[PDB]
């Protein structure tokens, strides 16, 4: 792809949200760079407001999939890169399992030199003794795999995937992440085989800052080229692993008979 | 009349279909073009999943409705 | 606090040299880079010697320098690991991976003049021909822990104890207990630590450029578990 011939070497990348959650009002900034040539992503990010309203591990997916290492024989399966350099709208609805809901909308697009990735987010239905507001998750982040389908009537990608949040007390708060990737151009884009992303993060302090923030390392690589597949049941939309669909369904259609 | 059954890996197949077409027989071309086995496939429409020996009309199916396509392997 | 605590004041290089045996498969990794304790940072990079690792490199990440940890001000009297330094300690370890065999381990960790390094013998053993481990059925990624750290006054030292959780090719996941107990190789005062936790993060991925078989490892490691 043409986009592709942009991420050969270092990126320089930039981050704006503005965000509201539950009513609290926030802004955070960020930069650093990107790599897609080693699948390495390292960003710090500073809440300009002052103290995040919620905590940092709940943002990390909101804060370039462009920056993927698609290894040789899946380059042709790399939508991200190929929607560059006009972009891709990328959306999100977030569930927290037994809390609430955020809802994001980003740009991600080169403006000159750097790849830059601005986001709205909305955040309703929290509880204000919830792990998200009353601050109980971990500040770690685990391994995931993200699930990527095509949406050719959309000319762009179906992305489903569950985020596992450490909780203080040794629980595990789920995240439901239902995504989707929308080309900013009409310029042609690889709409690609089922895959995933194998990715894995890593957060940390800047020790010599005492503003709200987070330093984020990613590491990102496309694999997959299926029963743990994330997909969505076609009755309820629930998303699930491919293997669970069909006892899903017997249970389902039974359940909405009207669909 | 035309009609799309989209599948969970992501693939759109395009199909040429009357309404007075039982299930069996949408699925049989549905055979014809994937080669699936017709005893693998649930086809689901709004919420609804079509049944053998009935017809794209008692589901109210018109032109360029979307289908999707679950596979079950055995049990089917 | 401590002299071994100014030995990590900056970019401190680093060295990893493993002699390995899992049910009779011999082998060897040399590994290489820098911590930098101030950020609690760890960057390596191993290659095994011998050809392919016959064991998934997850399963050795544990294996292959707690003494980078960043301990904040306010707990920087509990850092049993640099006021072990420069002599340094002995690491020994005891890994049970569940339903399968399990790991020995033991480890030098010390300054040799100005590089920290890391030498360390492993013996596994039961291990069962088609399990997670000799089967390579682990994906190449790593999750956080908490490893929780405890005085042993009799040996002079330190008991440590945590779970890995290593995530499966078909979705399951596979637990590795984790035993371990550090004990100081001079005989110079040491720091005896309060009841308190290294908060763990990693990331694994590959050098493109390298075709030996490899693995980089990131490690992000902060003392917790003590109020401000
Ligand atoms: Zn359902």
């Amino acid at each position: 792809s043409k986009g592709e011939e942009l991420f050969t070497g270092v990126v320089p990348i930039l981050v704006e949200l503005d965000g509201d959650v539950n009513g609290h009002k926030f802004s955070v900034s960020g930069e650093g760079e990107g790599d897609a040539t080693y699948g390495k992503l390292t960003l710090k990010f500073i809440c300009t407001t002052g103290k995040l309203p919620v905590p940092w591990p709940t943002l990390v997916t909101t804060f370039v999939q462009c920056f993927a290492r698609y290894p040789d024989h899946m380059k042709q399966h790399d939508f991200f890169k190929s929607a560059m350099p006009e972009g891709y709208v990328q959306e999100r609805t977030i569930f927290f399992k037994d809390d609430g809901n955020y809802k994001t909308r980003a740009e991600v697009k080169f403006e000159g030199d750097t790849l830059v990735n601005r986001i709205e987010l909305k955040g309703i239905d929290f509880k204000e003794d919830g792990n998200i507001l009353g601050h109980k998750l971990e500040y770690n982040y685990n391994s995931h795999n993200v699930y990527i389908m095509a949406d050719k009537q959309k000319n762009g990608i179906k992305v489903n995937f569950k985020i596992r949040h450490n909780i203080e007390d040794g629980s595990v708060q789920l995240a439901d992440h239902y995504q989707q990737n929308t080309p900013i151009g009409d310029g042609p884009v690889l709409l690609p085989d089922n895959h995933y992303l194998s990715t894995q993060s890593a957060l940390s302090k800047d020790p010599n800052e005492k503003r709200d923030h987070m330093v984020l390392l990613e590491f990102v690589t496309a694999a997959g080229i299926s029963q743990l597949h994330q997909v969505q049941c076609p009755v309820c939309q629930q998303m699930m692993p491919a293997a669970h669909i069909n006892s899903h369904l017997d249970r389902c259609l039974l359940l909405h008979p009207a669909g | 009349m035309q009609i799309f059954v989209k599948t969970l890996t992501g693939k759109t197949i395009t199909l040429e279909v009357e309404p007075s077409d039982t299930i069996e027989n949408v699925k049989a071309k549905i055979q014809d073009k994937e080669g699936i086995p017709p005893d693998q496939q649930r086809l689901i429409f709004a919420g609804k999943q079509l049944e053998d020996g009935r017809t794209l009309s008692d589901y109210n199916i018109q032109k360029e409705s979307t289908l999707h396509l679950v596979l079950r392997l055995r049990g089917g």
